[PDB]
RNA sequence: GGUUGCUCGACUGUGAGGGGACCUACCCACUGUGGAAACACCACAGGAACUUCCAACCUUCGGGUGGCGAGGUAGGGCAGAAGAGUGACC
C-alpha cells in the first residue's frame, strides 16, 4: 500500500513560542478518516492530543492543551495541521500523525502513524557535537564519541552506511552541561584493522553539523 | 469527567515461548471501544487489536483481545524474541482519548557474559581539554550488571555516566557504555584507569585497564 | 307555539387504561442500522408491552385489511353545534 502520514515542522522551539506541525498523506485522502495527532514525551507513554472528525471538522482535544493547540485541515493539500501556541517544556515530545481507520476494517483502531516530528520545548540555544574517535586495541572493539550536542537527535553511520552489522550506538545521556553526549561502536575481527577504512558519518541536522571522523587504530 | 485507562504490569520479563497477559481497566464502560497497540523502540505504535477482540489485519494469530465488563487484557499465547515491545491499550468510546501507561515486556535467554573492552581518551580531545574514558559491556544478559572505575586504585564516584541498548530482538541480549569524564588536569594526575565488571555471567570480576601514554 | 325532518352555518371538540388511534404538508424532535461517518449532515427502519379505537378501506355482515413521535404550524376530515333559513306534521 501507499498509506503514509509524514510529520514534520517540529524542532527546538523557546518556552512559551509557537509551532505548526503538518502532516502530508500518502496513499489515502484524509477527506474520509478520522484524523488524530498523538504525543509521546521522552521515555514517557502515548498521549491523546487532537482529532478532527471527517465531513464535520469537528475538533476534540486533550484537555492538557485545550486552547493553546488547533486541530485543523485543508482537505485539498490532503495535509493535517497542529498549532501549538504558548509552548511549556513539558510540551517536549515526539509529535506523531495517526489515520484511524475504516470502521468497517478496523473499528476505531488508529490504523497508519507517521514517524512523528520531534518538538523541544527549551530556551537553551543549539550546538553541534564535537566527535571524537574511540581507537581500538579474534576480535576487538571501535567507535566514535559524539560529545557535548544540543538538542537532540543525531544520527551515526558507519562508512555511510556500509557497516550494519555489529554496531551498536548508545542513547544519549544528558550531561550535567545539559549538553547530550553519545558514543557509538561496532566490533570487527582485528585482522582488518591496517586495511579496512572505518570512517563514522555524524549528522545533527537542528545545528545543520555533519562530521565524518575517520577511526583508525593506535598511531604507535 | 474523563475515563481512566489503568494498565498492569508496568513491565514484564518472561521467557521466549510463555503466555504473556496484559490487562487495563477502564475507569467507565467504554464499551468494546479498546484497541491494543505494539510500540517498538524508536518506531511507531502499530496496531494489534480493534475493538478490544478483533484482530487486525496482518497481525499474528498468537495476539488476542479480551474483554469483561470494564477489563481488557491482550494476551501472547507463546512470545517469539521479535515481540520485545512496550504495549499500550487505547479507549476510544469517548473524547478526550486516552491511553494506558504502556507495559514493558522483555525477552529471557541464557546468561550471556560481557565482552569487555576500554578506551583512553583521544589525542584530539585533550587538546581541546577534555579528557572522557569509555568501557564497554558488549552483548550480554541479564543486563543487571555493576560497573567500578577505579584510578590508581582509587573507586571513583559520580563522575561516570552509562547507558544501555534495548534487547537485540534477534540477540535479546544488551549492551553497556560506561563513561568516566575528567579535567584534563585531573586526567594527567593519575597513571592507570580501569574499569571492573560484575556480571552474572563472570565467575570473577573482570577489569580492562590501561595506562597514561603507553602506546 | 311546539314536533320533526332538510339545507346553510358562528363556533367548539377530537377526550388515555373503569379509555384517546381521522388525513395531509412543512417544521421540530427520540431510537437503531447503514452511508469512507464516535459529533455534524444524509438515507432507511423504528417509537415499550398489553390493551383501546376504526375517524379509514373491503365485506358474503361471519369478518377482513391497513394503521401510534401523546411535539409544533397550517389546511382539511369526523363529530357536535349560537344561529339562520326551509319544509312536513300537530
Amino acid at each position: 500500500s501507499e498509506v503514509q502520514l509524514v510529520e514534520s515542522g517540529g524542532g527546538l522551539v523557546q518556552p512559551g513560542g509557537s509551532l505548526r506541525l503538518s502532516c502530508a498523506a500518502s496513499g489515502f485522502y484524509i477527506s474520509y478518516s478520522s484524523i488524530h495527532w498523538v504525543r509521546q514525551a521522552p521515555g514517557k507513554g502515548l498521549e491523546w492530543v487532537a482529532s478532527i472528525s471527517p465531513y464535520s471538522g469537528s475538533t476534540y482535544y486533550a484537555d492538557s492543551v485545550k486552547g493553546r493547540f488547533t486541530i485543523s485541515a485543508d482537505t485539498s493539500k490532503n495535509t493535517a495541521y497542529l498549532q501549538m501556541n504558548s509552548l511549556r517544556a513539558e510540551d517536549t515530545a515526539v509529535y506523531y500523525c495517526a489515520r484511524q481507520g475504516y470502521r468497517r476494517r478496523s473499528g476505531r483502531g488508529f490504523d497508519y502513524w507517521g514517524q512523528g516530528t520531534l518538538v523541544t520545548v527549551s530556551s537553551a540555544s543549539t550546538k553541534g557535537p564535537s566527535v571524537f574517535p574511540l581507537a581500538p586495541s579474534g576480535t576487538a572493539a571501535l567507535g566514535c564519541l559524539v560529545k557535548d550536542y544540543f538538542p537532540e537527535p543525531v544520527t551515526v553511520s558507519w562508512n555511510s552506511g556500509a557497516l550494519t552489522s555489529g554496531v551498536h550506538t548508545f542513547p544519549a545521556v544528558l550531561q550535567s552541561s545539559g549538553l547530550y553526549s553519545l558514543s557509538s561502536v561496532v566490533t570487527v575481527p582485528s585482522s582488518s584493522l591496517g586495511t579496512q577504512t572505518y570512517i563514522c558519518n555524524v549528522n545533527h541536522k537542528p545545528s545543520n553539523t555533519k562530521v565524518d571522523k575517520k577511526v583508525e587504530p593506535k598511531s604507535c | 469527567s474523563d475515563i481512566q485507562m489503568t494498565q498492569s504490569p508496568s513491565s514484564l520479563s518472561a521467557s521466549v515461548g510463555d503466555r504473556v497477559t496484559i490487562t487495563c481497566r477502564a475507569s467507565q464502560s467504554v464499551s468494546s471501544a479498546v484497541a491494543w497497540y505494539q510500540q517498538k523502540p524508536g518506531k511507531a505504535p502499530k496496531l494489534l487489536i480493534y475493538s478490544a477482540s478483533s484482530l487486525y489485519s496482518g497481525v499474528p494469530s498468537r495476539f488476542s483481545g479480551s474483554r469483561s465488563g470494564t477489563d481488557f487484557t491482550l494476551t501472547i499465547s507463546s512470545l517469539q524474541p521479535e515481540d520485545f515491545a512496550t504495549y499500550y491499550c487505547q479507549q476510544s468510546y469517548s473524547f478526550p482519548s486516552t491511553f494506558g501507561q504502556g507495559t514493558k515486556v522483555e525477552i529471557k535467554r541464557t546468561v550471556a557474559a560481557p565482552s569487555v573492552f576500554i578506551f583512553p581518551p583521544s589525542d584530539e580531545q585533550l587538546k581541546s581539554g577534555t579528557a572522557s574514558v569509555v568501557c564497554l559491556l558488549n552483548n550480554f544478559y541479564p543486563r543487571e550488571a555493576k560497573v567500578q572505575w577505579k584510578v590508581d586504585n582509587a573507586l571513583q564516584s559520580g563522575n561516570s555516566q552509562e547507558s544501555v541498548t534495548e534487547q537485540d530482538s534477534k540477540d535479546s541480549t544488551y549492551s553497556l557504555s560506561s563513561t568516566l569524564t575528567l579535567s584534563k588536569a585531573d586526567y594527567e594526575k593519575h597513571k592507570v584507569y580501569a574499569c571492573e565488571v560484575t556480571h552474572q555471567g563472570l565467575s570473577s570480576p573482570v577489569t580492562k585497564s590501561f595506562n597514561r601514554g603507553e602506546c
